RNA sequence: AUCUGGUUGAUCCUGCCAGUAGUCAUAUGCUUGUCUCAAAGAUUAAGCCAUGCAUGUCUAAGUAUAAGCAAAUACAGUGAAACUGCGAAUGGCUCAUUAAAUCAGUUAUCGUUUAUUUGAUAGUUACAUGGUAUAACUGUGGUAAUUCUAGA
RNA sequence: AUUCAUAAUAACUUUUCGAAUCGCAUGGCCGCUGGCGAUGGUUCAUUCAAAUUUCUGCCCUAUCAACUUUCGAUGGUAGGAUAGUGGCCUACCAUGGUUUCAACGGGUAACGGGGAAUAAGGGUUCGAUUCCGGAGAGGGAGCCUGAGAAACGGCUACCACAUCCAAGGAAGGCAGCAGGCGCGCAAAUUACCCAAUCCUAAUUCAGGGAGGUAGUGACAAUAAAUAACGAUACAGGUUGUAUUGGAAUGAGUACAAUGUAAAUACCUUAACGAGGAACAAUUGGAGGGCAAGUCUGGUGAGCAGCC
């Protein structure tokens, strides 16, 4: 190739998204951003695919040029912005707020929020670092640049951020006995306790976890988002609180309960 | 390009052809069942050929393996609904010992014929071809659709044909037309 | 026979100022039932216009008896002209069908205009004197 | 999964052959009613090509005195041409070359560039400057000829 | 893990950037002050990316046993060039580097991989071709514009072909779609459309042979018609063999609706549509391997994978 790439073929697309095979030949191409594009998700799937509110793609673009969908408190027109996790989507007739969020089998849940918990997001804290006459900044997943951190704040650490204005109002140290969300990997979804942390000097740090049914599973440090302290998490968890079952316990209850 | 499309193939053929006394075995269940072709029965036979492979690999595995406990008990409840397997039989050694008769039973051309309504299984595979069976309130008009235990309770004739409650067909009324006519002059 | 209309899996779409749903249909002793029936009966059911009311995409059950399709209702006959195809609208009898030229055609034509640069109002003038 | 036939007048071995079944493996012959689904100038010649088409683009928001159309004395609706900006480095086709090369899994940049998207970020040096300027346009022309173009 | 991030001092530059721009609205205080947006701009971070790079893995050949160093082969110091590391190139200096654990040379009717066929197990054979990566646009070389190209639906030259002409000159690249010639055992229409999937632009609106629809199509795959049932006569224990009677239906055709961007077809349906039901199923065989003729007429070229 002799430049960047502007076409995303079918089959080749992420996985989570649930693309059918057949319906045509090509898949929506995310735009630069915010999140990575194996990990983001479309507005497009998210309006046609999940909430079934638009039958096609042309029906999308109509809902966007009139201005009613905001992403992080912004306005957005473009059909193919990649939200991704934690971001909050609002709908203002219907009067809707969701927030990105994966189910245990690692997709995007169509989870509701109220509209009090629609003010604030967290992030997780990439790099801390001087920038230019001395200014101190940390930078988040999401790509925000924060000027004057507390002193304390480190890497991975997680951060509580204001939508309105986009400044800090708290922070959560990366520790022992924290609650944590998986982000990555095999485990994708997960939700557990921190048991304690492996150092291995120019390797990948490893953490092993506990959920609240006591197993136990180990995921490269990249992949651990702290969520909050044991019992608290500081924001609503989708429906099922992330404790993965087996394949004979969930065949039981559908057919105890959805086949009486 | 567009994805493509999967398709497989259904039937196996029997690897010595001229066996003489597989020849003779074959002839009798096309009599019996009312069968157009070996092809009928050659399907049948790959499709039990399968299931035994994919039991006797189980057989392999530990009791209490969770595979050999979800799977296992799949595949026996999928044979118990169309009635294959007696739920007397209701376990997996017992799947080794089924027959292509088992499954031939079931279809609905001959079911049609143990009922009443037809009176040979000859005659059974007309009317489904004609429309005139009905399971529930669809009709259906293919001989192989394997009957369900449930299903049983709900064949019976269609309601838009003769012998179901609606008008004669075009032959009746043109014998009718002609004799009116006749009968006028 | 009377004829049964049902509607199921509705949705209200305040975003698009319309109601969708799912149309299900029982027609025993005729072939189908025509769309501008539907759109008449569908009309006085949700009190709404004729104009406002739109449908499409169905099939009939094998054996016949049933059929099953898509409809929507507009909150006005103005939201409905503005949102829906212009296909549909044709078939409604709500717009007239545009005229233009061949596909052909029209790119033969675009493909004489880019040999000419300015207006071509000169040049014409030189080759009438030749 | 575990076949059958062929070497003395009469047998048993070695050995190979013939038969049998499959092929998202091609071709070809005879024959052909219904529903669903579907490959298709790779193999020989990365050989040669008539004709048509396949890349352009405007919003309330860069530049309007068309001698365009349609009806607030600087202008104000709609809008051809042309200047400006962006794109044409993606897509589509083919398999000639190439044997530690390409490629696969796994690493590194404390060894470097990056239009665009997103978030941060410049108190420090006239009530509005000039053509060292020109297209479209008006008007005078050249050549058998092309998406040729000269002087004013 | 740093001569990191960042800050300080003395200077340097041929002097980088630090808004002479556009829409809508018309407020506050007694000619001053004010709102919501658009487009630009320096540096840092982020996103879409690029370049280089570590480890291990490839088909046949010894009728290829020694190979590289002039003309960079292996290494050291300094410089040049590059976005940047490095014999990448130059000057000087040293004499190194690979190999029977197969180097070097030759062959491939050789693009690599995910994969495909063949099911006891182990294997054998194949992968031009729907996804990922590489390379090329008749053959070699060079370069402009740009963030990005050594671009070919961009340019310049040479080599080989080849078009028009007033003979002075001018113009070229289907291994894009459709189509033609040639080749051969061997492969479709110079059709309709942006309605769907998506992409590009100053953009809801324009454009797209990318893509979709129909035509051709026994490559391969799924389902499945060509007849069912009585009477009579005869024979047999309810089953065979021949004159005779009512019923049933789609193949086909067609009003209509549905389908579709508009259509064709499928699904549904008024009317019509079977008695030699001529509305008539073929392709290979009958000594053995290997199912099935001591039949009957002719003859003394034919048959046969094998006997």
């Amino acid at each position: 190739a002799r430049g960047p790439k502007k076409h995303l073929k079918r089959l080749a697309a992420p996985h989570h998204w649930l693309l059918d095979k057949l319906s045509g030949c090509y898949a929506p191409r995310p735009s630069a951003g915010p999140h990575k594009l194996r990990e983001s998700l479309p507005l497009i799937v998210f309006l046609r695919n999940r909430l079934k509110y638009a039958l096609n793609g042309r029906e999308v673009k109509a809902i966007l040029m009139q201005r009613h969908v905001k992403v992080d408190g912004k306005v957005r027109t473009d059909t193919t912005y990649p939200a991704g996790f934690m971001d909050v989507i609002t709908l203002d007739a219907t009067n809707e707020n969701f927030r990105l969020v994966y189910d245990v089998k690692g997709r995007f849940a169509v989870h509701r929020i109220t509209d009090e918990e629609a003010s604030y997001k967290l992030g997780k804290v990439k790099k801390v670092q001087l920038g230019k006459k001395g200014v101190p900044y940390v930078v988040t997943h999401d790509g925000r640049t924060i000027r004057y951190p507390d002193p304390n704040i480190k890497v991975n650490d997680t951060v509580k951020i204001d939508l309105a204005s986009g400044k800090i109002t708290d922070f959560i140290k990366f520790d022992a006995g924290k609650l944590v969300y998986v982000t990555g990997g095999r485990n994708l979804g997960r939700i557990g306790t921190i048991v304690h942390k492996e150092r291995h000097d120019g390797g990948f740090d490893l953490v092993h976890i506990k959920d609240s049914l006591d197993n136990t599973f180990v995921t490269r440090l990249n992949n651990v988002f702290v969520i909050g302290e044991q019992g608290k998490p500081y924001i609503s968890l989708p429906k099922g609180k992330g404790i993965k079952l087996s394949i004979a316990e969930e065949r039981d209850r559908r057919r105890a309960q959805q086949g009486l | 390009p567009r994805a493509p499309r999967t398709y497989s193939k259904t039937y196996s053929t029997p690897k010595r052809p001229y066996e003489s006394s597989r020849l003779d075995a074959e002839l009798k269940l096309a009599g019996e069942f009312g069968l157009k072709n070996k092809k009928e029965i050659y399907r049948i036979s790959f499709q039990l050929s399968k299931i035994r492979r994919a039991a006797r690999d189980l057989l392999t595995r530990d009791e209490k393996d969770p595979k050999r406990l979800f799977e296992g008990n799949a595949l026996i409840r999928r044979l118990v609904r169309v009635g294959v397997l007696s739920e007397d039989k209701k376990k997996l050694d017992y799947v080794l010992a089924l027959k292509v008769e088992d499954f031939l039973e079931r279809r609905l051309q001959t079911q049609v014929y143990k009922l009443g309504l037809a009176k040979s299984v000859h005659h059974a595979r007309v009317l489904i071809t004609q429309r005139h069976i009905a399971v529930g309130k669809q009709i259906v008009n293919i001989p192989s659709f394997m009957v369900r235990l449930d299903s049983e309770k709900h064949i019976d004739f269609a309601p838009t044909s003769p012998f179901g409650g609606a008008r004669p067909g075009r032959v009746a009324r043109r014998n009718a037309a002609r004799k009116a006519e006749a009968s006028g002059e | 026979d009377a004829v049964t209309i049902r509607t199921r899996k509705v949705i209200s779409n305040p975003l698009l100022a319309r109601k969708q749903f799912v149309v299900d249909v029982l027609h025993p002793n005729r072939a189908n039932v025509s769309k501008d029936e539907l759109r008449e009966k569908l009309a006085e059911v949700y009190k709404a216009e004729k104009d406002a009311v739109s449908v499409f995409g169905f099939r009939t059950q094998f054996g016949g008896g049933k059929s099953v399709g898509f409809g929507l209702v507009y909150n006005s006959v103005a939201e409905a002209k503005k949102f829906e195809p212009t296909y549909r609208l044709v078939r409604y009898g709500l717009a007239e069908k545009v005229e233009k030229a061949s596909r052909q055609q029209r790119k033969q034509k675009k493909n004489r205009d880019k040999k000419i640069f300015g207006t071509g109002k000169r040049l014409a003038k030189k080759v009438a004197r030749r």
